[PDB]
Formats: C-alpha cells, structure tokens, sequence
C-alpha cells in the first residue's frame, strides 16, 4: 500500500502537469499510445496537449492497476495455501 | 435499634453518614471546556457556503 | 529456552570490602541478548515505511491542493508512533534510545516541510492582478533557472512555474539533508 | 540511584506540641527533583511542534480551500494532548499545572481561528450578482489598506482582494 | 448534529444540480424568491 500511495502521487504529478511548461512529448507518445492497443482499450492547440496528457496517465494508472490486482491476488492465493 | 429475621431480640446499630463535596477546578478545567468549547461548530457550519 | 532472550554467559564473581572488613557478598551477572526478529517486523519496518513519506509532498503538485492532509496525516502517525515508542520503552532520563531521537529529528523536519509546504501553495494562488512583482522575480529566475538542470519553459502560470522551481529547490535540500539524518546512525 | 527521581536533601526535625503536652513524632522530609528529559521529549517537543499551526492557518490562501482540514486537524490534536496531559496529572483542583493552562489559552485562540477562518472563506467565495453592496466597503477598505502596510491593487476580483 | 449533516447534505445535492436534469420550477420560484424579503436578505 506505500508503494501504490508512492505510485498514486507520481501519476498525480504526471497527470496534473501542464502543456506551456514541461511538453517533452516526443519520446513519450510512440510509446504511451501504442501499449493501448495492446491492453485492449478504445482511442478517443494547448487543449489538446492537455487531452493527450491526461490520457497517458490514465492509461499508465490502468496499466499499474493490472499488475497491482495480479500481485495481490497472488499473494493472498500463496500465503494460505498450506491450510488447505 | 432494628429488628432481623433471625431472632426476637432487637440489636442496636450505629449509622456514619458523611457529605462530601467534589472540587470541581479540575473536571471543569479539563473535561466540560473542551466539549462545551467544540459544540460551538454545530450551528457554525451553516453558515459556510 | 527462554524464547525471547538468550542467554550469553552466567559469571559469578565474590565480592569482599577491604576497607569496612565486614561486607561479604555474591554478584552474579547475567548477560542476556534480546533476539530481535519480533521487535523488527512489528516496530521498526513500519516506522521506515512511514517516515519515508516525509521527502514525497513536495513532488506532490501544489495546484491539487492535497498536500495539507497528506503531510498532517504523516505527522500525526508519526506522532502516534513517538508515543507508543516511548510508552514500551523503559522511562530513564539518562539515556536516550535511537530510535525516538531518530523520530523527533525526522518530527521536526516534518514540520518544517509543512511550514514550506503552505508557503509554496500560497505563492501558487497570487493572481497577476493583485502581487505583480515582475521584475524582482523575473531577473533572478530567468538565471536561477539553469543552477538547477531544471526543463527549460500569461502571468498566472508564471506563478506557478515560480512555485514548482522553488518547491523542486526544497525537494533537492530536503532529500540531502534526510540522507544524512540516516546516516547518522548507519 | 533510582533513575527518574533524584534526591536533593532529607532533613529529619522532631514535632513536639506544647499543647497535648503528650503528642511527640518525627517528620523525616524528602525533596526530590524528577528529572524532566523524559517528559520532555514525550511532551513538550509535540506541543510546542504543532501550537504553530494555530497562528499559520491564516496565511493560507482561501481559494485552495484547505483551511478547514489544518485547522480542524490542529485543533482535534491540541484536544487529544490536553486529555493525555490531565491523565497523567493527579485530578486535584488545588492548581492547574502551566502547561495544561498554555494549551487550553491556546485552544481558545485556535477556536477563534476556526470560527474567522468560517467567516473570511464564507465572504470569499460571495459572487459578485448577489451581494453587492459596494459603496459601505469601498471607502473604509481603501483608506484601510495603506494603514495595514499591504501591496495595493471583475468585481469578484475585488471580493477576493477584500477577503 | 447528525440532524445538521443529513440537513447539508440536502442542501449540497440541491446546490450541484444543474439545470438540464432537474428544472421543476414552477412551483419553487413563487415561494422561494419572495421569502428574502421576509427574512430581510437583499436581492441580487
Ligand atoms: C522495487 C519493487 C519492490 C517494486 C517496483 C515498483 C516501483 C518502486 C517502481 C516501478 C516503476 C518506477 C518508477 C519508474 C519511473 C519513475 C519516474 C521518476 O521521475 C520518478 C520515479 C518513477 C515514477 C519510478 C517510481 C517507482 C516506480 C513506480
Ligand atoms: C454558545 C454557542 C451557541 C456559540 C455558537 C457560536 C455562534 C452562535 C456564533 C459565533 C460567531 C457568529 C457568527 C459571527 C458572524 C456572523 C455574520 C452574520 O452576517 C450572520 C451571523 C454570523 C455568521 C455569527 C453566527 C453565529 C455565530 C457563528
Ligand atoms: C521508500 C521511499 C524512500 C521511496 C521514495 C522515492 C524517492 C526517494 C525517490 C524515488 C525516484 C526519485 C526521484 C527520481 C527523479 C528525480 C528528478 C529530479 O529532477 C528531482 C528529484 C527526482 C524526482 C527523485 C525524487 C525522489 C525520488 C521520487
Ligand atoms: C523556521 C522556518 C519557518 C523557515 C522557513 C523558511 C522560509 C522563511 C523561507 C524559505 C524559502 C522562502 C521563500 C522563498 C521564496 C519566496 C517568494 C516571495 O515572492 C515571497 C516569499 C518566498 C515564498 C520565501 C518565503 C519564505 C520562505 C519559505
Ligand atoms: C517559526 C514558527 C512559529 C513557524 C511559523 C512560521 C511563521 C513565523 C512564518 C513562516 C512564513 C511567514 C510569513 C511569511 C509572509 C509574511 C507576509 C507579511 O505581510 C506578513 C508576515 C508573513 C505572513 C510571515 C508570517 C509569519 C510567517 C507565517
Ligand atoms: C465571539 C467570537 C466568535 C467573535 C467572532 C468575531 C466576528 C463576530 C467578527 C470579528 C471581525 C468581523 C468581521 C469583520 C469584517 C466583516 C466584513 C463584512 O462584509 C461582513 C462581516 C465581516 C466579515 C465581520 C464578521 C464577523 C466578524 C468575523
Ligand atoms: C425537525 C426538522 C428539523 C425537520 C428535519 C429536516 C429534514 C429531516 C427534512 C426537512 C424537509 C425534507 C425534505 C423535504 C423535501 C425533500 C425533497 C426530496 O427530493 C428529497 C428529500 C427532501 C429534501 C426532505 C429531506 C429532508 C428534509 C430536509
């Protein structure tokens, strides 16, 4: 749970980041809008920038929930598994 | 002087009964403030928009 | 075996009083090892845990608005923790253990950050039409700017660019001096 | 030695009472320092820590709208130290220990801060349709403002200002 | 004062609402835009 509160506020950061200020856009969007189609999610001047800002960290908060829920659920199944 | 189930006789008996007063600096400092203090806020929330 | 303690070595040594020639008596010493795997898990991980959240406010953005109860909320469990620390360890004034000092020194740097803190999220606020204040700030920035291998960039988000470069600034301080705080006692 | 408690002088007098003629006894004395590092670091450090809230909540702006939860939060804990301070103190009526009197005199202040902090956050968000009332505020606030050594200066702008 | 909190939580609903979803004016405006006077609160 402090990793996902650390996680939580480094995507608040990310997220609430405006477009005049840190831009440097050009590494992150090959990148963070391609990994969508591949985890089965449908697509949609300053305004847009927003836009897409605040889209890559919805879909980076989605791709850490993934494998947040697999770890937990692995966890819980290995620590009582002996009981049973 | 009473009279007990047990026998016929009447026994005697000596009653002490003391008043006291509690000083009331302490739990009037300490415990009725802070409560009569923070009632204060029930009424004050409506006036916040 | 005990279970919690072990045992190290049981010496016993007499003991004889020249001087008075009368007292006569036994010591026996035991030197005895608290085994500290229960104490570890139970105490000090947490203790780690929430005291490495002191650093994290500052990256949190100001324009949110939640740094106030993010860092209150770590203060008073910090504060919880100071008294529960000194609730099982044994009340002697002449020594200090490690662990409380560790966590008032860290108490009160927690309470400088929120004195910054609110600093920073006032100066975020200033609309250009009340605190203009241009050319005190412009000419010190523009060359501030660069001592700090910060990105390079109307006036409403000039303030909250001056916002996040000093907020940043205490970030930078803030992680060195906790660094040392831990190695105080590394 | 005894850690905490620390003896400073054992004086020993024998009580003779003219009166009785009868009545003899001796009165051994004890006056004994309690060394205060310990509740010092359990109790002084917190409160004098966290009694700068108090007076700090007002330089938070209004428009974040976070006065509320310092104020409220500054005030639950201030509540929570004064019970724990009169736990360990003996309840006897006769005197009120100086910290518990500092905290309670800088609770009131805090509880007068909660209710203008209501009061300027209420007067703040006011929209300017609503409750105009300009020409009562204009005069007394500018001839006000020079006289507070402030930096001076659509009409919501000038609610906030006034805030 | 739980009285108070279910009495705000009303008056937050009644406030956030916009006006596409619940208009229903007809009749709040006759009774409650001419009870500020009774209560001696300026009009805009
Ligand atoms: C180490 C094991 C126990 C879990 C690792 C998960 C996080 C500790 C790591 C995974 C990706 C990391 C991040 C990778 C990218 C950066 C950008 C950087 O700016 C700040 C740290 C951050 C968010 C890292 C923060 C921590 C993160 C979330
Ligand atoms: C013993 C209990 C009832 C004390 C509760 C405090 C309130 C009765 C007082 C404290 C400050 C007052 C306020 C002070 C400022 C004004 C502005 C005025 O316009 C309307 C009343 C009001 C809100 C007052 C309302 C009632 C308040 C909250
Ligand atoms: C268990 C706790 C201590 C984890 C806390 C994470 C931070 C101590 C580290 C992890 C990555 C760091 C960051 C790495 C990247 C930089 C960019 C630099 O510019 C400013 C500091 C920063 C944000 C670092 C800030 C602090 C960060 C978040
Ligand atoms: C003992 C504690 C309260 C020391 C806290 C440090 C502040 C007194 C200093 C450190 C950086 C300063 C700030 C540096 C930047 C400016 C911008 C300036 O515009 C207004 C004051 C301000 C916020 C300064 C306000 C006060 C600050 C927070
Ligand atoms: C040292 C302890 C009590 C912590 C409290 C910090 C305040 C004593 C300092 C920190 C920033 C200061 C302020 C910095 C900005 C100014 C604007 C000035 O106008 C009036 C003083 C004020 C509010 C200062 C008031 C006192 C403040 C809050
Ligand atoms: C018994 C305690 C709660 C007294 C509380 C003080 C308030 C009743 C007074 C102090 C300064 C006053 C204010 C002074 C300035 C004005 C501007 C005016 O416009 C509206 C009322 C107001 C906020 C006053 C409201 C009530 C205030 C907060
Ligand atoms: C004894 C007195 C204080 C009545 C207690 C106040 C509420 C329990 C009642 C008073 C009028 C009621 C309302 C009457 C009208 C409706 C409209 C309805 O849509 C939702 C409930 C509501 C707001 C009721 C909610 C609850 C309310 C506020």
């Amino acid at each position: 749970v402090t990793l996902s509160i650390v996680i939580t506020v480094f995507v608040l950061n990310v997220h609430h980041r405006s477009p005049r200020t840190h831009t440097m856009p050009t590494w992150v969007r090959r990148v963070f809008l391609d990994i969508v189609p591949r985890l089965l999610l449908m697509k949609r001047f300053e305004r847009s920038v927003k836009e897409d800002w605040k889209y890559v960290a919805m879909v980076i908060d989605r791709i850490f929930l993934w494998m947040f829920i697999i770890v937990c659920l692995l966890g819980t199944v290995g620590l009582f598994l002996p009981p049973w | 002087t009473r009279k007990y189930e047990c026998c016929a006789e009447i026994y005697p008996d000596i009653t002490y009964a003391f008043v006291i007063r509690r000083l009331p600096l302490f739990y009037t400092i300490n415990l009725i403030i802070p409560c009569l203090l923070i009632s204060c806020l029930t009424v004050l929330v409506f006036y916040l928009p | 075996p005990s279970g919690e303690w072990d045992i190290v070595a049981l010496p016993g040594r007499r003991n004889e009083n020249p001087d008075d020639s009368t007292y006569v008596d036994i010591t026996y010493d035991f030197i005895i090892r608290r085994k500290p795997l229960f104490y570890t898990i139970n105490l000090i991980i947490p203790c780690v845990l929430i005291t490495s959240l002191a650093i994290l406010v500052f990256y949190l953005p100001s324009d949110c608005g939640e740094k106030m109860t993010l860092c209150i909320s770590v203060l008073l469990a910090l504060t919880v923790f100071l008294l529960l620390i000194s609730k099982i360890v044994p009340p002697t004034s002449l020594d200090v253990p490690l662990v409380g000092k560790y966590l008032m020194f860290t108490m009160v740097l927690v309470t400088f950050s929120i004195v910054t803190s609110v600093c920073v999220l006032n100066v975020h606020h200033r609309s250009p039409t009340t605190h203009t204040m241009a050319p005190w700030v412009k000419v010190v920035f523009l060359e501030k700017l660069p001592a700090l291998l910060f990105m390079q960039q109307s006036v409403s988000e000039d303030w909250k660019y001056v916002a996040m470069v000093i907020d940043r600034l205490f970030l930078w301080i803030f992680v060195f001096v906790c660094v040392f705080g831990t190695i105080g006692m590394f």
